Protein backbone atom coordinates (compact mmCIF):
# COMPACT_ATOMS: atom_id res chain seq x y z
CA UNK A 1 0.00 0.00 0.00
CA UNK A 2 3.21 2.31 0.67
CA UNK A 3 4.31 1.93 -3.18
CA UNK A 4 4.30 4.93 -5.81
CA UNK A 5 1.64 5.07 -7.73
CA UNK A 6 1.03 6.08 -11.58
CA UNK A 7 -1.66 5.24 -14.27
CA UNK A 8 -0.87 4.47 -17.94
CA UNK A 9 -2.28 5.74 -20.88
CA UNK A 10 -4.94 3.01 -21.41
CA UNK A 11 -6.00 4.26 -17.88
CA UNK A 12 -6.31 8.16 -18.95
CA UNK A 13 -6.37 8.98 -22.67
CA UNK A 14 -9.17 5.75 -23.93
CA UNK A 15 -11.25 6.98 -20.96
CA UNK A 16 -12.17 9.93 -18.78
CA UNK A 17 -14.45 11.22 -16.47
CA UNK A 18 -18.21 10.78 -17.65
CA UNK A 19 -20.76 13.24 -15.65
CA UNK A 20 -23.28 11.47 -14.08
CA UNK A 21 -26.99 12.88 -13.35
CA UNK A 22 -28.17 12.45 -9.71
CA UNK A 23 -31.31 10.24 -10.78
CA UNK A 24 -29.46 7.90 -13.30
CA UNK A 25 -27.41 6.13 -10.61
CA UNK A 26 -24.81 3.61 -12.68
CA UNK A 27 -24.05 0.74 -11.01
CA UNK A 28 -20.29 -1.11 -10.71
CA UNK A 29 -19.49 -3.87 -12.24
CA UNK A 30 -17.83 -6.39 -9.92
CA UNK A 31 -16.01 -9.59 -9.53
CA UNK A 32 -17.98 -12.94 -9.39
CA UNK A 33 -18.01 -14.16 -5.94
CA UNK A 34 -20.23 -16.47 -3.67
CA UNK A 35 -20.95 -16.65 0.10
CA UNK A 36 -20.88 -19.74 2.28
CA UNK A 37 -21.21 -20.38 5.63
CA UNK A 38 -20.10 -23.93 7.51
CA UNK A 39 -19.67 -25.00 11.05
CA UNK A 40 -15.64 -25.49 12.24
CA UNK A 41 -14.41 -28.18 14.33
CA UNK A 42 -13.93 -27.50 18.25
CA UNK A 43 -10.82 -29.22 20.00
CA UNK A 44 -11.47 -29.14 23.77
CA UNK A 45 -14.12 -30.04 25.34
CA UNK B 1 18.89 -29.41 1.06
CA UNK B 2 22.28 -30.16 -1.32
CA UNK B 3 25.72 -28.25 -0.96
CA UNK B 4 28.66 -27.80 -3.63
CA UNK B 5 32.02 -26.86 -2.97
CA UNK B 6 32.82 -22.84 -4.77
CA UNK B 7 33.64 -21.71 -7.79
CA UNK B 8 33.61 -19.15 -9.98
CA UNK B 9 34.51 -17.89 -13.92
CA UNK B 10 37.01 -16.13 -16.14
CA UNK B 11 35.74 -13.04 -15.12
CA UNK B 12 37.25 -10.72 -12.24
CA UNK B 13 40.42 -12.00 -11.34
CA UNK B 14 40.02 -15.45 -10.19
CA UNK B 15 42.09 -16.81 -13.13
CA UNK B 16 45.61 -15.67 -10.52
CA UNK B 17 44.75 -17.04 -7.14
CA UNK B 18 43.73 -20.45 -7.82
CA UNK B 19 47.04 -20.29 -11.04
CA UNK B 20 48.85 -23.23 -12.21
CA UNK B 21 45.50 -25.46 -13.31
CA UNK B 22 45.63 -25.78 -17.17
CA UNK B 23 43.32 -29.18 -18.06
CA UNK B 24 40.06 -29.87 -17.33
CA UNK B 25 39.05 -32.76 -15.12
CA UNK B 26 36.01 -32.72 -12.52
CA UNK B 27 35.66 -29.22 -12.51
CA UNK B 28 32.78 -26.94 -13.45
CA UNK B 29 32.03 -25.71 -16.58
CA UNK B 30 33.58 -22.90 -15.68
CA UNK B 31 36.06 -24.04 -14.12
CA UNK B 32 36.92 -25.95 -16.93
CA UNK B 33 36.54 -22.78 -19.09
CA UNK B 34 39.24 -21.06 -16.36
CA UNK B 35 41.47 -23.68 -16.77
CA UNK B 36 41.24 -23.45 -20.98
CA UNK B 37 41.93 -19.82 -20.20
CA UNK B 38 45.13 -20.44 -18.01
CA UNK B 39 46.46 -22.98 -21.04
CA UNK B 40 46.00 -20.30 -23.87
CA UNK B 41 47.65 -17.82 -21.98
CA UNK B 42 50.54 -19.50 -20.50
CA UNK B 43 51.06 -20.85 -23.99
CA UNK B 44 50.97 -17.89 -25.62
CA UNK B 45 53.21 -16.17 -23.35
CA UNK B 46 55.90 -18.44 -22.94
CA UNK B 47 55.57 -18.28 -27.01
CA UNK B 48 55.87 -14.81 -27.20
CA UNK B 49 58.94 -14.62 -24.80
CA UNK B 50 60.65 -17.40 -27.12
CA UNK B 51 60.23 -15.78 -30.66
CA UNK B 52 60.40 -11.75 -29.36
CA UNK B 53 57.71 -10.58 -31.49
CA UNK B 54 54.95 -9.39 -29.42
CA UNK B 55 52.10 -10.54 -31.23
CA UNK B 56 51.84 -14.27 -30.10
CA UNK B 57 50.71 -12.78 -26.89
CA UNK B 58 48.35 -10.90 -29.18
CA UNK B 59 46.32 -13.44 -30.63
CA UNK B 60 46.72 -15.36 -27.27
CA UNK B 61 43.84 -12.66 -26.05
CA UNK B 62 42.48 -12.59 -29.17
CA UNK B 63 41.68 -16.42 -28.70
CA UNK B 64 41.14 -16.09 -25.23
CA UNK B 65 38.32 -13.76 -26.18
CA UNK B 66 36.96 -16.30 -28.75
CA UNK B 67 36.82 -18.98 -25.79
CA UNK B 68 35.14 -16.78 -23.13
CA UNK B 69 32.42 -14.72 -25.68
CA UNK B 70 31.56 -18.82 -27.18
CA UNK B 71 30.96 -19.76 -23.30
CA UNK B 72 28.97 -16.53 -22.60
CA UNK B 73 26.89 -16.83 -25.87
CA UNK B 74 26.45 -19.97 -26.36
CA UNK B 75 25.42 -21.76 -23.37
CA UNK B 76 21.78 -23.64 -23.45
CA UNK B 77 19.25 -22.67 -20.92
CA UNK B 78 17.99 -26.21 -21.20
CA UNK B 79 19.18 -27.06 -17.72
CA UNK B 80 16.44 -29.12 -15.06
CA UNK B 81 19.69 -30.02 -12.87
CA UNK B 82 17.85 -30.58 -10.13
CA UNK B 83 18.72 -32.94 -6.79
CA UNK B 84 15.49 -34.90 -5.56
CA UNK B 85 13.97 -38.17 -4.65
CA UNK B 86 16.57 -41.07 -5.64
CA UNK B 87 17.91 -40.36 -8.72
CA UNK B 88 19.85 -37.42 -10.42
CA UNK B 89 20.74 -39.08 -13.69
CA UNK B 90 20.73 -35.51 -15.55
CA UNK B 91 24.74 -34.94 -15.04
CA UNK B 92 27.09 -36.75 -12.65
CA UNK B 93 29.61 -33.80 -13.20
CA UNK B 94 29.81 -30.83 -11.04
CA UNK B 95 27.22 -28.08 -11.40
CA UNK B 96 25.52 -25.61 -9.30
CA UNK B 97 22.20 -26.90 -8.24
CA UNK B 98 19.30 -25.64 -9.04
CA UNK B 99 17.39 -22.62 -6.52
CA UNK B 100 14.14 -20.77 -6.53
CA UNK B 101 15.40 -17.59 -5.64
CA UNK B 102 13.11 -15.11 -3.71
CA UNK B 103 11.22 -13.16 -5.24
CA UNK B 104 8.94 -10.05 -4.75
CA UNK B 105 5.83 -12.05 -4.97
CA UNK B 106 6.93 -15.09 -2.40
CA UNK B 107 9.69 -13.17 -0.11
CA UNK B 108 10.63 -16.39 1.49
CA UNK B 109 9.99 -18.68 -1.30
CA UNK B 110 7.35 -20.95 0.24
CA UNK B 111 5.47 -22.06 -2.35
CA UNK B 112 2.45 -21.77 -1.18
CA UNK B 113 0.55 -21.81 -4.60
CA UNK B 114 3.33 -20.18 -6.75
CA UNK B 115 4.08 -24.20 -7.65
CA UNK B 116 0.37 -24.50 -9.25
CA UNK B 117 1.17 -21.34 -11.01
CA UNK B 118 3.88 -21.32 -13.70
CA UNK B 119 7.25 -23.92 -12.33
CA UNK B 120 4.61 -27.12 -11.93
CA UNK B 121 8.20 -28.84 -10.63
CA UNK B 122 9.60 -26.17 -8.64
CA UNK B 123 13.06 -26.52 -7.46
CA UNK B 124 13.90 -26.39 -3.62
CA UNK B 125 14.09 -22.65 -1.98
CA UNK B 126 18.29 -23.46 -0.94
CA UNK B 127 19.68 -23.08 2.08
CA UNK B 128 19.40 -19.56 4.28
CA UNK B 129 23.14 -19.31 3.60
CA UNK B 130 24.12 -20.67 0.19
CA UNK B 131 24.10 -17.65 -1.95
CA UNK B 132 23.74 -14.09 0.09
CA UNK B 133 19.99 -14.85 -0.39
CA UNK B 134 19.52 -13.34 3.62
CA UNK B 135 20.30 -9.75 1.73
CA UNK B 136 18.00 -10.28 -0.28
CA UNK B 137 15.21 -11.83 2.18
CA UNK B 138 15.61 -9.01 4.31
CA UNK B 139 15.41 -6.26 1.66
CA UNK B 140 12.29 -8.04 -0.25
CA UNK B 141 10.66 -8.38 3.67
CA UNK B 142 10.74 -4.59 4.09
CA UNK B 143 9.86 -3.40 1.20
CA UNK B 144 7.03 -0.90 1.82
CA UNK B 145 6.85 -1.43 5.28
CA UNK B 146 7.89 1.89 7.66
CA UNK B 147 10.31 0.87 10.98
CA UNK B 148 10.03 3.11 14.17
CA UNK B 149 13.95 3.35 14.45
CA UNK B 150 14.21 1.84 17.75
CA UNK B 151 15.28 -1.28 16.56
CA UNK B 152 18.03 -2.04 14.70
CA UNK B 153 18.20 -5.74 15.48
CA UNK B 154 14.62 -5.38 13.81
CA UNK B 155 12.51 -7.68 15.34
CA UNK B 156 9.74 -4.99 16.17
CA UNK B 157 8.11 -6.04 12.50
CA UNK B 158 7.88 -9.66 13.32
CA UNK B 159 10.69 -11.18 11.54
CA UNK B 160 10.64 -13.82 13.81
CA UNK B 161 7.13 -15.24 12.51
CA UNK B 162 7.74 -14.96 8.86
CA UNK B 163 10.29 -18.52 7.63
CA UNK B 164 11.29 -20.41 5.28
CA UNK B 165 9.00 -23.96 5.39
CA UNK B 166 11.21 -27.09 5.53
CA UNK B 167 9.95 -28.22 2.29
CA UNK B 168 9.57 -25.90 -0.39
CA UNK B 169 8.89 -28.53 -3.15
CA UNK B 170 5.28 -29.48 -4.52
CA UNK B 171 6.21 -32.97 -2.79
CA UNK B 172 7.88 -33.58 0.59
CA UNK B 173 10.84 -35.51 -0.77
CA UNK B 174 9.32 -38.81 0.94
CA UNK B 175 12.50 -41.15 -0.38
CA UNK B 176 15.38 -39.18 0.55
CA UNK B 177 13.70 -38.76 4.01
CA UNK B 178 13.86 -42.57 4.27
CA UNK B 179 17.38 -42.86 2.87
CA UNK B 180 18.43 -40.40 5.48
CA UNK B 181 16.83 -42.40 8.50
CA UNK B 182 17.50 -45.95 6.90
CA UNK B 183 20.73 -46.01 4.64
CA UNK B 184 20.67 -48.50 1.94
CA UNK B 185 24.40 -49.85 2.99
CA UNK B 186 24.96 -51.19 -0.55
CA UNK B 187 25.19 -54.97 -0.10
CA UNK B 188 24.17 -56.08 2.71
CA UNK B 189 24.57 -59.66 4.68
CA UNK B 190 21.59 -61.11 3.23
CA UNK B 191 23.04 -60.68 -0.24
CA UNK C 1 53.02 -1.67 -44.55
CA UNK C 2 50.50 -4.49 -45.55
CA UNK C 3 49.82 -4.95 -41.90
CA UNK C 4 48.81 -1.46 -41.60
CA UNK C 5 46.39 -2.36 -44.83
CA UNK C 6 44.64 -5.57 -43.36
CA UNK C 7 44.65 -3.94 -39.74
CA UNK C 8 43.04 -0.29 -40.70
CA UNK C 9 40.68 -2.64 -43.49
CA UNK C 10 39.42 -4.79 -40.11
CA UNK C 11 39.34 -1.60 -37.98
CA UNK C 12 36.93 0.28 -40.96
CA UNK C 13 34.77 -2.79 -40.91
CA UNK C 14 34.05 -3.27 -37.32
CA UNK C 15 33.76 0.79 -36.53
CA UNK C 16 31.30 0.28 -39.91
CA UNK C 17 29.85 -2.46 -37.74
CA UNK C 18 29.62 -0.22 -34.54
CA UNK C 19 27.91 2.73 -36.81
CA UNK C 20 25.20 0.41 -38.01
CA UNK C 21 24.56 -1.08 -34.64
CA UNK C 22 24.78 2.34 -33.08
CA UNK C 23 21.48 3.80 -34.78
CA UNK C 24 19.22 1.22 -32.61
CA UNK C 25 16.15 3.55 -31.28
CA UNK C 26 14.47 4.03 -28.07
CA UNK C 27 11.05 4.47 -26.67
CA UNK C 28 9.40 6.70 -24.41
CA UNK C 29 6.00 5.56 -21.89
CA UNK C 30 4.46 8.17 -20.42
CA UNK C 31 3.67 7.33 -17.04
CA UNK C 32 0.48 9.71 -15.24
CA UNK C 33 0.75 10.09 -11.46
CA UNK C 34 -2.23 11.38 -9.25
CA UNK C 35 -2.21 15.24 -8.38
CA UNK C 36 -0.40 16.08 -4.83
CA UNK C 37 -2.91 17.00 -1.90
CA UNK C 38 -2.25 20.58 -1.81
CA UNK C 39 -2.41 21.25 -5.91
CA UNK C 40 -5.61 19.24 -6.31
CA UNK C 41 -7.10 21.59 -3.72
CA UNK C 42 -5.65 24.90 -5.14
CA UNK C 43 -7.39 23.44 -8.88
CA UNK C 44 -10.58 22.19 -6.64
CA UNK C 45 -13.33 24.42 -8.33
CA UNK C 46 -14.78 26.48 -5.94
CA UNK C 47 -18.97 25.59 -4.66
CA UNK C 48 -19.99 28.80 -5.77
CA UNK C 49 -19.26 27.36 -9.66
CA UNK C 50 -20.00 23.77 -9.21
CA UNK C 51 -23.82 23.75 -8.57
CA UNK C 52 -24.96 27.58 -9.04
CA UNK C 53 -27.66 26.44 -11.39
CA UNK C 54 -29.79 25.43 -7.78
CA UNK C 55 -31.16 28.91 -8.15
CA UNK C 56 -30.63 29.82 -11.69
CA UNK C 57 -34.25 30.10 -12.13
CA UNK C 58 -36.48 26.84 -11.49
CA UNK C 59 -36.95 23.72 -13.05
CA UNK C 60 -40.98 24.06 -13.02
CA UNK C 61 -40.78 27.10 -14.79
CA UNK C 62 -38.74 28.82 -17.71
CA UNK C 63 -36.97 32.24 -17.73
CA UNK D 1 -9.21 3.01 -13.94
CA UNK D 2 -6.55 1.04 -12.24
CA UNK D 3 -3.55 1.31 -10.19
CA UNK D 4 -0.50 0.47 -11.52
CA UNK D 5 2.82 0.89 -9.27
CA UNK D 6 6.16 1.16 -10.08
CA UNK D 7 8.50 -0.50 -7.26
CA UNK D 8 11.46 1.89 -7.52
CA UNK D 9 13.73 4.43 -9.57
CA UNK D 10 17.24 2.49 -9.47
CA UNK D 11 16.87 3.25 -5.56
CA UNK D 12 13.47 2.34 -3.32
CA UNK D 13 11.47 5.36 -3.10
CA UNK D 14 8.92 4.57 -0.35
CA UNK D 15 5.34 5.69 -1.42
CA UNK D 16 5.63 8.96 0.62
CA UNK D 17 7.10 11.55 -1.60
CA UNK D 18 4.95 13.56 -4.61
CA UNK D 19 6.95 15.80 -6.05
CA UNK D 20 10.45 14.30 -5.41
CA UNK D 21 9.45 11.52 -7.12
CA UNK D 22 9.23 13.35 -10.69
CA UNK D 23 12.41 15.86 -9.55
CA UNK D 24 14.53 12.98 -8.79
CA UNK D 25 13.55 11.01 -12.31
CA UNK D 26 13.92 13.78 -14.20
CA UNK D 27 17.47 14.15 -12.90
CA UNK D 28 17.99 10.54 -13.58
CA UNK D 29 16.57 11.19 -17.50
CA UNK D 30 19.24 14.32 -17.56
CA UNK D 31 22.27 12.29 -16.10
CA UNK D 32 21.27 9.80 -18.65
CA UNK D 33 21.40 11.15 -21.71
CA UNK D 34 24.29 13.95 -20.65
CA UNK D 35 25.88 10.57 -19.70
CA UNK D 36 25.12 9.19 -23.09
CA UNK D 37 25.73 12.14 -25.47
CA UNK D 38 29.41 12.84 -23.67
CA UNK D 39 30.15 9.10 -23.54
CA UNK D 40 29.31 8.76 -27.53
CA UNK D 41 31.88 9.46 -30.83
CA UNK D 42 31.33 13.20 -30.57
CA UNK D 43 33.76 14.24 -28.05
CA UNK D 44 35.52 17.24 -27.97
CA UNK D 45 38.44 17.39 -25.22
CA UNK D 46 37.24 15.24 -22.34
CA UNK D 47 39.57 12.36 -23.57
CA UNK D 48 42.61 13.78 -21.27
CA UNK D 49 39.64 13.34 -18.26
CA UNK D 50 39.10 10.08 -19.24
CA UNK D 51 42.07 8.94 -19.18
CA UNK D 52 43.19 10.36 -15.97
CA UNK D 53 40.49 8.57 -14.37
CA UNK D 54 41.16 5.40 -16.45
CA UNK D 55 44.46 4.42 -15.62
CA UNK D 56 44.63 5.06 -11.61
CA UNK D 57 40.89 3.78 -11.32
CA UNK D 58 42.50 0.90 -13.56
CA UNK D 59 44.93 -0.32 -11.59
CA UNK D 60 42.92 0.28 -8.36
CA UNK D 61 40.07 -1.90 -9.68
CA UNK D 62 42.48 -4.98 -9.07
CA UNK D 63 43.73 -3.68 -5.54
CA UNK D 64 40.84 -4.90 -4.41
CA UNK D 65 39.99 -8.53 -3.91
CA UNK D 66 38.41 -9.08 -7.45
CA UNK D 67 36.58 -6.83 -10.08
CA UNK D 68 34.21 -8.22 -12.92
CA UNK D 69 35.69 -7.65 -16.24
CA UNK D 70 32.33 -6.28 -16.97
CA UNK D 71 33.21 -3.43 -14.41
CA UNK D 72 36.86 -3.29 -15.17
CA UNK D 73 36.58 -1.71 -18.34
CA UNK D 74 32.67 -0.83 -19.05
CA UNK D 75 32.60 1.52 -16.18
CA UNK D 76 33.07 4.83 -18.26
CA UNK D 77 36.60 3.19 -18.45
CA UNK D 78 36.54 1.63 -22.27
CA UNK D 79 37.17 4.86 -24.11
CA UNK D 80 39.24 5.76 -20.85
CA UNK D 81 42.08 3.41 -22.83
CA UNK D 82 42.14 6.08 -25.58
CA UNK D 83 45.09 7.14 -24.34
CA UNK D 84 46.83 4.12 -25.61
CA UNK D 85 46.21 6.17 -28.96
CA UNK D 86 48.22 9.30 -27.80
CA UNK D 87 51.00 6.67 -26.80
CA UNK D 88 51.45 4.90 -29.93
CA UNK D 89 51.07 8.56 -31.75
CA UNK D 90 53.59 9.47 -29.81
CA UNK D 91 56.40 6.56 -30.35
CA UNK D 92 55.74 6.16 -34.20
CA UNK D 93 56.31 9.68 -34.10
CA UNK D 94 59.67 8.98 -32.50
CA UNK D 95 59.73 5.31 -34.26
CA UNK E 1 58.90 -5.70 -34.56
CA UNK E 2 57.79 -3.40 -32.06
CA UNK E 3 56.48 -0.77 -34.95
CA UNK E 4 53.95 -3.94 -35.86
CA UNK E 5 52.26 -3.86 -31.99
CA UNK E 6 52.53 0.05 -32.18
CA UNK E 7 50.46 0.06 -35.39
CA UNK E 8 48.21 -2.27 -34.02
CA UNK E 9 47.63 -0.81 -30.75
CA UNK E 10 46.91 2.51 -33.08
CA UNK E 11 44.66 1.36 -35.29
CA UNK E 12 42.89 -0.91 -31.85
CA UNK E 13 42.41 2.08 -29.95
CA UNK E 14 40.70 3.70 -32.40
CA UNK E 15 38.47 0.93 -32.46
CA UNK E 16 38.09 0.69 -28.97
CA UNK E 17 37.19 4.38 -29.00
CA UNK E 18 34.72 3.45 -31.32
CA UNK E 19 33.52 0.90 -29.25
CA UNK E 20 32.86 2.35 -26.04
CA UNK E 21 29.37 4.10 -27.36
CA UNK E 22 27.03 1.15 -26.74
CA UNK E 23 27.81 0.64 -23.06
CA UNK E 24 25.20 3.48 -21.61
CA UNK E 25 21.75 1.51 -22.22
CA UNK E 26 18.62 4.00 -20.09
CA UNK E 27 15.51 3.76 -19.76
CA UNK E 28 13.75 6.30 -20.73
CA UNK E 29 10.05 7.35 -19.52
CA UNK E 30 8.54 10.40 -18.69
CA UNK E 31 5.94 11.67 -16.21
CA UNK E 32 2.44 13.79 -16.44
CA UNK E 33 -0.01 14.68 -13.88
CA UNK E 34 -3.98 13.22 -14.54
CA UNK E 35 -6.45 15.18 -15.66
CA UNK E 36 -8.45 17.17 -12.61
CA UNK E 37 -11.67 15.76 -13.38
CA UNK E 38 -10.24 11.91 -13.81
CA UNK E 39 -8.06 12.88 -11.18
CA UNK E 40 -11.20 13.38 -8.92
CA UNK E 41 -12.94 10.19 -10.16
CA UNK E 42 -9.72 8.12 -9.36
CA UNK E 43 -9.52 9.90 -5.76
CA UNK E 44 -12.60 9.48 -5.02
CA UNK E 45 -13.44 5.56 -6.52
CA UNK E 46 -13.75 2.92 -3.38
CA UNK E 47 -12.69 -0.52 -4.97
CA UNK E 48 -9.95 -0.85 -6.81
CA UNK E 49 -11.26 -3.74 -9.40
CA UNK E 50 -7.45 -5.52 -10.18
CA UNK E 51 -5.17 -5.75 -7.06
CA UNK E 52 -2.17 -4.45 -7.83
CA UNK E 53 0.66 -4.03 -11.14
CA UNK E 54 3.93 -3.82 -10.85
CA UNK E 55 4.91 -1.48 -13.95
Amino acid sequence: LSQLVAYGAQDVYLTGNPQITFFKTVYRRYTNFAIESIQQTINGS
Amino acid sequence: LYQDPVWFQDLSVIFKRPSEIIPTRDQSDSERINAMVRLVLYCSFAVALIRQNYLYAILGLAIIAIISLAYALGAKKTKSNEAYGNIRPYSVKRSKKSCSKSSANNPFSNATVGALLDNEARPPACSYDDNDMASTMRKNFNKGLFRNLDDVYEVENSQRQFYTMPVTTAAPDLTAFGQFLYGSKGKTCKE
Amino acid sequence: TSFVLMLLFTGIILIATNELTYNRPREIQYRYLPRDLDSFIRTQEMPSAIFSSMWDVDTRRGG
Amino acid sequence: NVGSLELNNLSTAEDVATLQNQLNKLAEEKHKRSTWKGLTFRIAVQDMWEALTGIPTDIYQNSGRVSLKELLTRDDRLRGLGLIFFLVAVVSIFF
